[PDB]
């Protein structure tokens, strides 16, 4: 009941569209520098 | 080659020395210091994880 009519997009009014979430799955590919050793720098008596 | 069991017989009061030495030497207090070694450790930081910043208007 409006001018504009016809156009491309999403506005805010409603964007839920009554859904509890949107989805969306994926992979994920990291390459962080972690702390961790190589199992040295550990004491001589390092065993059972 | 007969006087070493004269000896062990003679020298046994040494056997109780030896228990002394070892049951206070026990008791006196030792601490082997392992090191770290020349390299040095260190952690990440304290982080704690949040939501970012946010377009207010």
């Amino acid at each position: 009941r409006t001018r504009t009519v016809n156009l491309y997009g999403l506005p805010a009014a409603n964007p839920n569209n009554g859904n509890e979430y949107y989805e969306i799955s994926g992979r994920f590919s990291l390459i962080s520098l972690v702390p961790t050793n190589d199992d040295y720098q550990t004491p001589i008596m390092n065993s059972v | 080659a007969s006087l070493i069991y004269r000896q062990l017989l003679t020298n046994s009061y040494s056997v109780d020395l030896y228990d002394e030495i070892e049951q206070i030497g026990s008791g006196k207090t030792q601490n082997v210091t392992i090191n770290p070694g020349p390299f040095a450790q260190t952690r990440y930081a304290p982080v704690n994880w949040d939501h970012g910043e946010i377009n207010d208007s």
